[PDB]
């Protein structure tokens, strides 16, 4: 009793019952390093200007 | 009559030159400082400053590759 798959069929995505867990780290990675501080804040006008040799701007 | 007509008192510049005195000591320690953080985030890189790229991860695919071990 038979029958033999269509055009289409084979090749069809399809889901799968199983009891298996499912691998928490498959690629064994290490921790990732922790990210830069990233500052925020409110901007403020430079301290005496651009301090820069003889300018008092 | 000139010192009148043509100068001011003693306190105007005394008062003045504590400014001006006040406001380069300032800048001096600003500028003491700010190369010591140039120094020290140039040392570690974990500053905002001298921060080079690296390859985004928003690239990468992942998704199954033809072969189950990648
Ligand atoms: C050459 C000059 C041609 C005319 C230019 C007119 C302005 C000249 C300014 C030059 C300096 C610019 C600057 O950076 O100022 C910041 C700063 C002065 O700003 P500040 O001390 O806050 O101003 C004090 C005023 O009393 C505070 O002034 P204020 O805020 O009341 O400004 C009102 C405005 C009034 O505006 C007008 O009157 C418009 C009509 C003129 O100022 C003026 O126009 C009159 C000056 O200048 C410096 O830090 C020192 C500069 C030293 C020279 C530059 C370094 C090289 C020196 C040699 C260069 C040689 C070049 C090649 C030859
Ligand atoms: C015996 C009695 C007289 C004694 C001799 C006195 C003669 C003085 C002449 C020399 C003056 C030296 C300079 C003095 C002025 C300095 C610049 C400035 O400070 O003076 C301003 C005043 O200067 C005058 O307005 C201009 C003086 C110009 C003198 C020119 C004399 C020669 C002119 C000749 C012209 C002749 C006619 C043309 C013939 C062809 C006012 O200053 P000010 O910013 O407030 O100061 C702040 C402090 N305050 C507020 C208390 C004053």
């Amino acid at each position: 009793g038979w029958v033999r798959p269509d055009l289409g069929e084979l090749s069809k995505v399809t889901k799968v019952k199983t009891d298996r867990p499912l691998p928490e780290n498959p690629y064994h990675s290490r921790a990732r390093p922790e990210p830069n501080p990233e500052a925020e804040g409110d901007l403020k006008p430079a301290k005496h200007g651009s301090r820069l040799f003889f300018w008092t701007m | 009559w000139i010192a009148r007509t043509f100068y001011d008192g003693p306190e105007k510049n005394y008062e003045k030159t504590m400014a001006i005195l006040q406001i380069e000591a300032e800048k001096a320690e600003l500028r003491l400082k700010e190369l010591e953080v140039r120094r020290l985030m140039r040392a570690r890189g974990d500053g905002p400053w001298y921060q080079y790229p690296t390859i985004d991860k928003a690239l990468i695919d992942h998704s199954p590759k033809t072969t189950p071990d990648n």
